[PDB]
RNA sequence: GCGGCGG
DNA sequence: CCGCCGC
């Protein structure tokens, strides 16, 4: 019978999706391909390169700042930004804070069409006296690109960062058997999706399926 | 399980910074492996540093790191030097039983899981 | 009557590996070689 | 009537099956192994209906 | 495994005790009618062909589900043997 | 380690570690070998083992 | 390659033509499913013969198994409602009907 | 730059399909689902039932006929027939040859719209006074059906045969490194399909693609 | 009760 | 140990 598409979504991070019944081994034919896409194709944001004025290397320590360069560049990977339109291919976030204050992601100076939905994200703790100024680059891409693959050089002395593009964290799918009066050899596909918040599990799934569809069509003209 | 390869030479990053750079470019070469006997951290940990726990696994899923590779990962309160696999295991257990804290309170991600290490976990 | 191989049936090789059929997999998704040729049976390594 | 219904009829399709699968809901059955040596020689499980002849058992037990 | 079997065990002084209460209670669920429950409102058991576990699939499942909450009381000699079944028929159709 | 307390694995590790140092050579513990209940054995005498791990439930064969 | 995912199975795997046989073990000799039926007229045992299958024996080896569990009624049931109380099995059947 | 779907089709059996470029790992995201469909889902034809005149059971022997009923029916499941229109749901091929001759699938009396691409298939060997007249029932279906599942009964003394409906014997896909693009990390999916003849490589591929799309839509109404 | 196989 | 198959 038609695939009952049931949905159980809490927040914008978790989203369970069940879909049965299905023919023999179709759950697997759908899930896996959806997965590979949900983690490789989905477009989003990730900090590309950072630059702290007084800092040179990747492994160091800024006085007045408990956090180590590495711990900080890490914290930034966690940052989730959301662009509003195509005109914003690469946006450089700027932020400077001194003295005895906690540096949160909301302390970055607001940008025109960019939004920071990762406010309270802890970036650094600046002690009594503590100059922390830097410029973190942000881009729109797909998948995961190692800081050694793209190597962005805004500031000749800056440091590249691993690109965390997919707004989707992990994907899990299960193919359990289900009953339908006559035959019991049936597939039931439930795929669970985890998102950082930029987009929801349900939107992502749809975008995925679309992307697959768009590709299926490319089989149109022979030669 | 964690992998160990070939130590083409000098394993001293335990102190030199030209040892982080050089040993890291020597790695980019064919000289120092992603899992070299280099005390504090084999170039394998210098290259990849993963913030969130998820961060680690995706890199895996994209082919950057094999599960059995020694990398560095930021967990709840510590910068831990453990492989993706180990970490993945942590999650599985922490998922089985919702009390994540009580999870890592009873597992040892310091050795490959043997029938006994699991026996005792049960 | 005709005995077609089914899940309960037990097969085994001349060396001593004896066993029963646990699941009859659709060629669709079972271990296939680079060239389209899929395998027929999958023996568990551990029993060797 | 229900009995004759199962006396010679081949399938009973989904409906008889729907009913069975409904009757077993939360009930469990016991299983026994060749020599019953210790109390675990028989354990109780929730039956999940399946195709064929063999009986699917859990690996850990 | 089972729903809060841990909680259940912690509510009785002995394992086998639990079973007995569980059982006899399943008996009352069907004997004196199936409405002799205590948690029928929102959050009562359920099945998946339809939402019909609301009537009579597995009794015991209810019992345990009901015992998980501080609704029922169980004791060595709580109520006089015969009087229990007489009062129950009266207040349950 | 109070009286009557059912010594858990950890607690038996302790005693061993202690015997290592040299503080105890034996151990006072309840056992069936000295139960008063004619036909039967009680909770404190049998002990921790159950299919479970908490103390033995009265009424166990 | 997997076949389910089309992704390889990390690590060469050995494969080949192995000669394997089917044994005189069909499951045709392995499954009787009895709900109720014929009983011996001398001892009251659910023996079989033609249309009714037999019931598995329970032996004491297995009773113990039960005793230990504290399987009171599960044991009672095996010695009564399921075996000798001609009025018990009766009430049982009816009840279930 | 849009998936240049190319084609190299020889006969009705072999049919390579190349499609590139694709973005990092989609060659595989597409390759496998299509493969899983191509083998399990594609509809075709197979010998559903047979009847020899003087034979009552499947385990019998016909005089002046080397091969046994079982050996023959087996050979019949190897028979690949091809209809041309839905109007042809159940066709019954009829054949009867006598004496010193070799019965080959070409000896079936032509059925106008439906054709047999399995000509030289050896059906049997007749000695002298070898009387073989049989009717073999054929159908258009999908998947594998055990002769015990359907149990076709045209004539009370006919014996049902096992159903082999997949018109494809083997599917294979490769994911080569490059064709064109700014970045070298690209996928080039080329899949080669093999068909018994009933339908064509391309024909299958398309149906496959459709069944895939068909399922994609089943994600519509939530609940 | 005699014989054969399986776990 | 339990299960079957046959004079
Ligand atoms: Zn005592």
């Amino acid at each position: 019978k038609a695939p009952v598409f049931t949905v159980r979504t809490q927040g914008r991070e978790y989203g369970e999706f069940v879909l049965e019944p299905l023919e023999r081994g179709f759950g697997v034919t759908l899930g896996n391909p959806l997965r590979r896409i949900l983690l490789s194709s989905i477009p989003g944001t990730a900090v590309t390169s950072v630059y702290i004025e007084d800092v040179l290397h990747e492994f160091s320590t800024i006085p007045g700042v408990k956090e180590d360069v590495v711990e900080i560049i890490l914290n930034l990977k966690e940052l989730v930004v959301r662009f509003l339109n195509p005109s914003l291919q690469t946006v450089t976030l700027l932020l400077k804070a001194e003295g005895p204050k906690e540096v949160k992601a909301r302390d970055f100076l607001p940008v025109a069409d960019v939004e920071i939905m990762n406010p309270d994200l802890h970036i650094a703790t600046l002690e009594e006296g503590g100059r922390l100024n830097m410029e973190v680059r942000v881009d729109r891409g797909v998948g995961y690109v190692p800081a050694e693959k793209h190597g962005i050089k805004d500031r000749i002395n800056a440091i590249p960062v691993d690109a965390v593009f997919s707004p989707v964290r992990r994907v899990a799918f299960q193919v359990e058997d289900t009953r339908l009066g006559q035959r019991t050899d049936l597939d039931k596909l439930t795929l669970r999706i985890w998102t950082d918040g930029s987009v929801t599990p349900l939107e992502a799934l749809n975008q995925a399926v679309e992307i697959l569809r768009e590709h299926l069509t490319y089989f149109s003209n022979p030669q | 399980q964690v992998r160990k390869e070939k130590k083409g030479a000098g394993l001293e990053f335990a102190t030199p910074e030209e040892a982080l750079a050089a040993h890291e470019r020597g790695e980019v070469a064919l000289n120092a492996p992603i899992k070299v006997a280099g005390r504090e951290t084999s170039v394998g940990r210098l290259k990849y540093v993963f913030a969130n726990p998820d961060e680690a696994l995706l890199a895996v899923a994209h082919g950057i790191v094999d599960l059995q590779d020694v990398v560095t990962v930021r967990y709840m309160g510590k910068r831990l030097e453990t492989s993706p696999g180990r970490i993945l295991f942590a999650r599985i257990v922490a998922e089985a039983v919702e009390d994540e804290k009580v999870a890592w309170e009873l597992i040892q991600l310091d050795v490959p899981q043997e029938k006994n290490s699991l026996k005792d976990l049960v | 009557q005709k005995r077609k191989l089914q899940v309960g049936d037990k097969l085994a090789n001349r060396h001593g590996n004896k066993g029963v059929v646990a699941k009859i997999l659709p060629v669709e998704d079972m271990p296939h070689l680079p060239d389209g040729t899929p395998v027929d049976v999958i023996l568990n390594p551990l029993g060797v | 009537a229900a009995r004759r219904m199962l006396e010679r009829q081949r399938d009973i399709k989904d409906e008889v099956w729907d009913a069975l699968e409904e009757v077993i809901h939360g009930k469990v059955v016991l299983l026994n192994r060749a020599p019953t040596l210790h109390r675990l020689g028989i354990q109780a499980f929730q039956p999940v209906l399946v195709e064929g002849q063999s009986i699917q058992l859990h690996p850990l037990v | 495994a089972e729903p809060g079997i841990d909680k259940l065990f912690g509510m009785v002084d002995s394992k086998y005790r639990l079973t007995v209460v569980v059982a006899k209670r399943a008996q009352q669920l069907l004997r004196h009618g199936f409405k002799n429950t205590v948690l029928e409102p929102e959050e009562r058991p359920k099945m998946q062909t339809l939402e019909g576990l609301f009537d009579d699939p597995n009794a015991v499942t209810w019992a345990m589900k009901e015992l998980l909450t501080g609704r029922l009381v169980f004791g060595e000699n709580l109520v006089p043997e015969d009087r229990l079944q007489k009062e129950m028929e009266r207040l349950y159709p | 380690l109070e009286e009557g307390r059912y010594l858990s694995m950890d607690d038996v590790h302790l005693l061993i570690k202690a015997a290592e140092a040299g503080e105890i050579q034996e151990v006072p513990v309840r056992s069936p070998l000295t139960c008063q209940t004619r036909y039967g054995v009680c909770q404190k005498c049998y002990g921790y083992d159950l299919s479970m791990a908490r103390p033995v439930s009265i009424g166990e064969a | 390659y997997d076949g389910r995912t089309g992704e390889p199975i990390e690590g060469p795997i050995v494969v080949g033509q192995m000669f394997i046989m089917k044994l005189y073990h069909m499951v045709e000799d392995k499954m009787h499913a009895r709900s109720t039926g014929p009983y011996s007229l001398i001892t009251q045992q659910p023996l079989g013969g033609k249309a009714q299958f037999g019931g598995q024996r329970f032996g004491e080896m297995e009773v113990w198994a039960l005793e230990a569990y504290g399987a009171a009624h599960t044991l009672q049931e095996m010695l009564t409602l399921k075996s000798d109380d001609i009025e018990g099995r009766n009430a049982a059947y009816e009840a279930i009907i």
